[PDB]
């Protein structure tokens, strides 16, 4: 059969995917936690505009 | 039917006749202001008895009164000024005045008026809730709220009617009312035949373009009746113009009257096919279930059709008084009453869509505390 | 016929009917009934 | 400032009027869904109603019957799953299901894909239309006897005619209770979900048959008929 | 991630017995409902069974029904199928295939070529020695 | 010999596991234990958009914030101003049955696709001053699911051919094939770098692509059911993910596995569409059950519920600059979204 081909190319991605680096997840948070923090103020979403400044009267 | 206005006026042409016919040439003992007797001209000691005058109304000329005048001209009489004895009282056969029909006018009023009045609130409370929410913007509901905007006007036309001639100067205002009532009532007749009109084409004929007969049948049911009534107004106006026009005046009835009857008839027989359509639809989609779902649906499409109309459609003008015209009388002064209340119950407030839209309505405002 | 229209009629002819009553009523009444 | 917003106003108001005159066009035809497998005569029903009747993806047919204009798509070249791409045709007028009752092999298969087409959620408010194809070849094998159908369905043995099965003027009754017992098979799934949502019209379809279109037309009309009824309240 | 692996199979004498297992994980197994697929040699896959979220309603193939019986336990997250009363006509590759989506009541590409949530299958042979 | 490949790769699937395992320090809802929570949010619509006949499958928003482009299956595309309401323009598409629609960051070009396996492009800046079929995509067997714009010479392409493509506008031939998926792709997001993008497809999985080498980086199987909507944090480290089985997954690329995972008892419903804003703190997700859900992007809390629609909501979309969010149902009806002070 042809799907001795699959299976190699699906071991091959899953070589390719094992040699990666990774980080841990206490980095991951914080990067997410500071990047939301910094642009809170400038989010219109999470922080109102007011009516003048809003172009959606 | 003669009123006091002509009595009057008949009163009068006597009044002339005897003072032409007073100059002719015993005591003649000729009488006068009676508006009965202006015979005798003379043979005293002797009288003829003038068989109860047809010239007046209300009285029963089958009969005779008798009198007296004597050699010297006077009368019979103990108070001195009470002259021309006479024996009216035996021809008048007619007193004791009723009170039954005014207690029937009373009752049948009263029902009619509550009627009209739980009518127009129900339906007011109806035409705002359709028009409040957008997504009920559809044609049937936009039809739907033209019968409700014309059953409303039809009750408040009742409600002026009953104020403006039956309460305690000109025609003009009493003309006007009984003009805009008739015009309301045969806008809300063609409107109930239009429902099924609509419903009809939209089952069997239309199969498209449907938002292209709105216009059409606003038009029908609008414009059909302005120039019914105007019609009716023109002929009343330049056959006879003869006091208001609370009263008939012969054949000019048929203007309106007869249009309007006909209506009945046609959407009778569209609720015949419709019903018929919905069982047969009943049958082929297939038990002792289906006769209730038939039941079902053929009570509820009623009163949005001309139905119920049928009971006393074909009865002609009857007497005041009669079993007939009494429970014609209460059974229409009921139903058509109450059939804007019934109308608006069954397709505003039992609506799904109405009753989804105002949950969804009520949960948003409960949402928002 | 309507119901709506012959009661207008009716109750048009109830009134007239009953002011040319009370009009031919007194009349009569003061001319002839007073002597009996 | 209301210079130029003069402009846009005009363009907004052509474009609204052009929306309102192809809304005219667009509700004026009716979209049906064809599906079937491979070995139902789709084929040779678009190719009857596109003659008599006048990597590429889906096709698309038009006919018109009794001046009524009507779309219908088929699958095309897409892939066997069609769980994902099928939901956006839950607005068409009615799904045109053909099936092969003359193999007693894939009948299964169809089946079952009636199933989860009658209870999918988003196919659950239209109708579908059943078109039993090749019944001439059904008629055929039956008559022979080589290939049997209670190997495939041993509820055939006890199954008996229905009272109300109007035949054709001359065939085989053995025919008749063949082709009556997949039509009840058929009716008995889709009865078995739906309160009165969607409807199945059964109708026997042949690869010559002319009548296709007229009984599409019928079948058309009355889920108009029934929709609005139920939009009234009445059914 | 999502993953079915199914036991049970070999070479069986025809009219055995047999009862297939499957564990599965990675998903809320209570919530999802589950089919059985064979793959007759030389032939496409076909339905054979299904039972719902919670057991209350069971469905068969005409060509199995009665012979077999299908029932599962969410305590254990496993799936059982019993096979009973075999012919030789009845040798493939059983499959347990899943739905796509939960707390649904259609399920539409179990008998797909290609599926993302059947488990590898295992072997079933019916041949008399 | 199947059977020693099949188990040489399952050998390598324990230790991907093991390495996501240990990087494995706390879930990013204990860390976040001590921020502020961001509290009801309260949105009310501040523009109506109607008009279209049938059900409004996807839309994109513009560069500039100010004109969006909406696609319905009645094959009509409409670009709406969102200020004043009024229509720019109106293509009459060749096919009705579009599922997707695309906006050019330039704002020249628009395409669009679905059922019809041709990506229709449309040029709005022409010398005549009238719309017109610029190219049409040809190659893929399967419908068209999603596309999106990196620059006016290049479009990325995904479909339901379990494949991805970069296709090259003037040449109008596939560059890359990007292969790996198993299930129908959905959708994909572009990353603010235009460097790399993912793409979700309908087997509980995602996948990080590359395109310029075009071959898979990353991979992420923590879903349960079929991935149906996918976008990008703003700040090109994280991406969110919506599936069928009514919860929400955000994955960052450097951990490579999950953060947390959004869910609720009541939501029973998959979701259809989902988005960010501008900070990222709120993730908007469209679902099933005729409204959208506000969720908090580090406390994991229901934040509002922007609820108006009377069908599913099949796309959600949010400005450049978070001013304004506008949702697209399929009633035919665009709502746009927008605080008060
Ligand atoms: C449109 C915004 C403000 C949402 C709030 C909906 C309000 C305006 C709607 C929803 C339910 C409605 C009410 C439903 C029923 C009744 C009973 C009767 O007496 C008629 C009016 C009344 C009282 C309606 C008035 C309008 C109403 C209160
Ligand atoms: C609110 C809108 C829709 C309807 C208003 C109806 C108006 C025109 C009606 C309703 C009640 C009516 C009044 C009712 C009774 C009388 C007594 C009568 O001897 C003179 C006219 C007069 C004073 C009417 C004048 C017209 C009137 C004010
Ligand atoms: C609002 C609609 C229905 C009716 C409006 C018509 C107006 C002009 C009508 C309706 C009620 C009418 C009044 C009703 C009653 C009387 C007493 C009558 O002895 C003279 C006319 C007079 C004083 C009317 C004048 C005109 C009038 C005010
Ligand atoms: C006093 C009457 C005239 C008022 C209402 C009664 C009439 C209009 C109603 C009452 C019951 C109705 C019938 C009920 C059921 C059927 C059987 C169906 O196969 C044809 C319609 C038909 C025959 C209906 C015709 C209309 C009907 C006869
Ligand atoms: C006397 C005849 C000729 C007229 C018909 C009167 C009777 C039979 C009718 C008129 C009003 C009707 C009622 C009106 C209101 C309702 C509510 C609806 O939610 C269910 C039935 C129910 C409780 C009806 C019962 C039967 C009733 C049908
Ligand atoms: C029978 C003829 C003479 C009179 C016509 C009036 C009858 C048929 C009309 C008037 C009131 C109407 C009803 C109003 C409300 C309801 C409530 C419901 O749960 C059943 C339907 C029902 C009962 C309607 C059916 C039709 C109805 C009963
Ligand atoms: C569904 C309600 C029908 C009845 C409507 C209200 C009328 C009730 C009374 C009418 C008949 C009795 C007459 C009352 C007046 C009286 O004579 O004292
Ligand atoms: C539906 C809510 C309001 C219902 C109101 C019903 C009564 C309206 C007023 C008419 C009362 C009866 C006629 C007058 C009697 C009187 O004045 O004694
Ligand atoms: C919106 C609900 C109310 C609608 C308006 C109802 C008006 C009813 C008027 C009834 C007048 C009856 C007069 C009888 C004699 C009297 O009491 O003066
Ligand atoms: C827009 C809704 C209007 C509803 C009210 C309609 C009133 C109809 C006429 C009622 C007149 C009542 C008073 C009569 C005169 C009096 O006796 O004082
Ligand atoms: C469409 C409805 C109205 C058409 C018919 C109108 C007829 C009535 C007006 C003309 C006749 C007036 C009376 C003339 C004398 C007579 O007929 O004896
Ligand atoms: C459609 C217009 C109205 C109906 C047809 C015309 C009716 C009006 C003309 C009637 C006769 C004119 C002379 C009337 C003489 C009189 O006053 O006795
Ligand atoms: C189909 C609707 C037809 C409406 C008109 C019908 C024919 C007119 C009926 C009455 C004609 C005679 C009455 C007027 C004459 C008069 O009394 O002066
Ligand atoms: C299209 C269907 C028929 C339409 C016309 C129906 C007319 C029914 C009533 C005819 C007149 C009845 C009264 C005659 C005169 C009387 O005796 O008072
Ligand atoms: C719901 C049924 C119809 C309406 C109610 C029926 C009323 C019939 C009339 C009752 C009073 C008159 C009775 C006959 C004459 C009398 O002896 O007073
Ligand atoms: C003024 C009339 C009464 C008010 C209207 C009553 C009907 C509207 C609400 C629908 C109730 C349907 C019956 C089942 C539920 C219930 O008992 O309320
Ligand atoms: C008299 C005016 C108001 C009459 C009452 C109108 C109420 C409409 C909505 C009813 C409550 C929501 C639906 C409950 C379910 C049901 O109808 O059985």
């Amino acid at each position: 059969t042809a799907s001795i081909a699959q299976a190699r190319k699906l071991v091959e991605q899953l070589k390719m995917e094992a040699n990666i680096d990774r980080i841990k997840v206490s980095k991951a948070a914080a990067d997410l936690m500071a990047y939301c923090e910094a642009h809170a103020k400038e989010d219109p979403l999470l922080t109102p505009v007011p009516a003048s400044e809003n172009p959606f009267r | 039917v003669m009123t006091k206005e002509e009595q009057i006026f008949l009163l009068h042409r006597a009044q002339a006749q005897c003072e032409k016919r007073l100059k002719e040439v015993g005591r003649p003992c000729l009488p006068e202001w009676d508006h009965i007797l202006c015979w005798p001209l003379g043979a005293p000691g002797e009288v003829v008895a003038v068989p109860c005058p047809d010239y007046i109304y209300d009285f029963n000329h089958k009969g005779h009164a008798y009198r007296r005048c004597d050699r010297n001209g006077s009368w019979e009489l103990v108070p001195g000024h009470n002259r021309t004895w006479a024996n009216y009282s035996e021809c008048v056969k007619f007193l004791t005045n009723e009170t039954r029909e005014r207690e029937v006018f009373d009752r049948l009023a009263m029902i009619y008026t509550v009627g009209y009045s739980v009518s127009l609130a129900s339906l007011t409370v109806a035409v705002l809730i359709l028009a409040y929410f957008r997504r009920l913007h559809c044609t049937r509901n936009y039809i739907h709220m033209h019968l409700f905007l014309s059953f409303m006007l039809r009750a408040v036309s009742i409600f002026v009617k009953d104020a403006v001639l039956y309460s305690g100067a000109g025609y003009a205002g009493c003309r006007v009312a009984v003009t805009f009532f008739l015009y309301f009532l045969a806008t809300n007749y063609y409107w109930i035949l239009v429902e099924g009109l609509y419903l009809h084409s939209l089952i069997f004929m239309a199969f498209f373009s449907e938002k292209k007969y709105l216009w059409g049948f606003t038009v029908f049911g609008w414009g059909l009746p302005a120039v019914f009534v105007a019609v009716w107004v023109s002929v009343r106006a330049t056959l006879a113009n003869t006091g208001c026009w609370d009263l008939s005046s012969g054949n000019k009835k048929w203007i309106i009257q007869v249009p309007i009857l006909a209506s009945i008839v046609l959407n009778f027989i569209l609720f015949i096919n419709i019903v018929r359509v919905l069982a047969t639809k009943l049958r082929e989609t297939n038990t002792r279930q289906q006769y209730r779902k038939l039941l079902k649906s053929t009570l509820v499409l009623m009163p949005l059709f001309g139905v119920h109309y049928i009971v006393f459609m074909a009865t002609p003008y009857t007497e005041v008084s009669g079993t007939l015209w009494q429970v014609q009388m209460h059974y229409e002064m009921l139903f058509n009453s109450f059939q804007g209340f019934f109308v608006a119950i069954i397709y505003c407030f039992c609506n799904g869509e109405v009753q989804a839209e105002i949950k969804k309505s009520w949960s948003r405002w409960t949402l928002a505390l | 016929a309507v119901s709506e229209h012959q009661l207008l009629h009716d109750k048009g002819k109830s009134i007239q009917d009953l002011r040319r009553r009370f009009f031919l009523h007194h009349l009569i009444a003061e001319i002839h009934t007073a002597e009996i | 400032l209301s210079a130029e917003d003069k402009a846009a106003v005009e363009r907004s108001k052509m474009i609204e009027k052009q929306l309102q005159k192809d809304k005219q066009v667009y509700r004026a035809t009716h979209r049906l869904l064809l599906l079937g497998a491979d070995n139902s005569g789709k084929s040779t029903i678009v190719k009857q109603m596109r003659i008599y009747h006048v990597t590429s993806g889906i096709f698309e047919t038009k006919f018109q019957v009794d001046k009524v204009n009507f779309h219908m798509f088929d699958v095309g070249a897409q892939r066997d799953e069609r769980r994902k791409w099928i939901q956006c045709f839950n607005d068409v007028t009615a799904i045109i299901f053909v099936v092969d009752s003359s193999d007693y092999n894939r009948l299964q298969e169809a089946l079952n894909d009636f199933k989860s087409i009658w209870n999918n959620r988003w196919l659950r408010t239209i109708s579908v239309i059943l078109f039993l194809n090749k019944q001439d070849l059904l008629a055929e094998k039956v008559l022979a006897g080589k290939s049997k159908i209670e190997d495939y369905f041993p509820e055939f043995a006890r199954y008996t005619t229905p009272e109300d099965a109007t035949p054709e003027p001359g065939e085989d009754p053995r025919v008749t209770r063949a082709k009556y017992f997949i039509r009840d098979e058929f009716l008995r799934i889709s009865t078995a979900s739906g309160d009165g949502r969607h409807y199945c019209y059964p109708h026997f379809t042949c690869s010559v048959d002319t009548e296709n279109a007229r009984r599409i037309f019928n079948d058309c009309r009355d889920i108009i008929q029934r929709m609005h009824l139920r939009q009234y309240e009445l059914l | 991630q999502v993953q079915l692996q199914e036991s049970g199979g070999g070479l069986v004498q025809p009219g055995g017995s047999l009862r297939l297992s499957c564990a599965a994980s990675g998903f809320t197994f209570s919530n999802y409902k589950m089919n059985w697929v064979r793959q007759a040699p030389g032939k496409g896959l076909e339905w054979v069974s299904d039972i719902s979220q919670s057991g209350a309603s069971i469905s068969y193939t005409g060509s199995v029904k009665g012979r077999f019986t299908i029932s599962r336990d969410n305590a254990k997250n496993t799936l059982y199928l019993q096979m009973n009363s075999l012919k030789p006509e009845d040798t493939a590759v059983y499959y347990c295939a899943r739905c796509p989506a939960p707390f649904t009541r259609d399920c539409f590409d179990v008998t797909s070529t290609t599926y993302a949530y059947r488990g590898q299958g295992t072997q079933v042979t019916v041949s008399s020695h | 010999e199947l059977d020693q490949l099949r188990q040489e790769a399952e050998q390598l699937k324990n230790q991907i596991r093991d390495a996501r395992k240990a990087c494995a320090d706390a879930t990013l809802s204990q860390i976040t234990n001590n921020i502020d929570p961001v509290g009801r949010i309260q949105m009310r619509t501040r523009r109506t958009l109607r008009g279209h006949l049938a059900k409004i499958y996807a839309m994109h928003w513009g560069t500039d914030s100010r004109l969006l482009v909406s696609a319905s299956q009645d094959g009509k595309l409409i670009i709406w101003d969102s200020y004043t309401t009024n229509k720019v323009h109106a293509i009459p598409l060749r096919s009705s049955w579009v599922m997707t629609c695309a906006y050019a960051p330039s704002g020249n070009y628009v395409a669009c696709g679905g059922l019809d396996n041709i990506c229709s492009i449309y040029n709005l800046k022409t010398r005549e001053g009238n719309v017109r079929v610029s190219r049409e995509l040809a190659g893929h067997t399967g419908y068209l699911s999603c596309c999106r714009f990196l620059d006016d010479n290049q479009i990325v392409t995904s479909s339901g051919d379990t494949t991805c493509a970069l296709w090259d506008i003037e040449t109008g031939q596939q560059t890359t094939t990007f292969t790996g998926h198993t299930g129908d792709v959905m959708s994909l997001s572009l990353a603010p770098d235009t460097r790399l993008f993912v793409s979700g497809a309908c087997d509980a999985s995602a996948k990080l692509w590359d395109v310029r080498e075009g071959m898979c980086r990353q991979t992420f199987t923590g879903h349960e059911s079929d991935i149906n909507a996918i976008c990008f944090f703003p700040n090109g480290n994280a991406f969110a993910t919506g599936s069928d089985d009514a919860t929400c997954r955000l994955f960052d690329l450097r951990a490579d596995q999950e953060l947390m995972t959004y869910s609720h008892d009541n939501i029973i419903c998959g979701i259809t569409s989902v988005s960010f804003s501008k900070s990222g703190r709120l993730l908007l997700a469209g679902y099933d059950d005729f409204n959208c859900n506000v969720w908090d992007a580090l406390k994991a809390d229901r934040a509002g519920v922007l609820a108006g629609h009377d069908n599913r909501v099949s796309c959600l979309g949010v400005t450049d600059d978070g001013m304004a969010v506008a949702t697209g149902s399929w009633d035919s009806f665009l709502k746009i979204w927008n605080g008060s002070s």
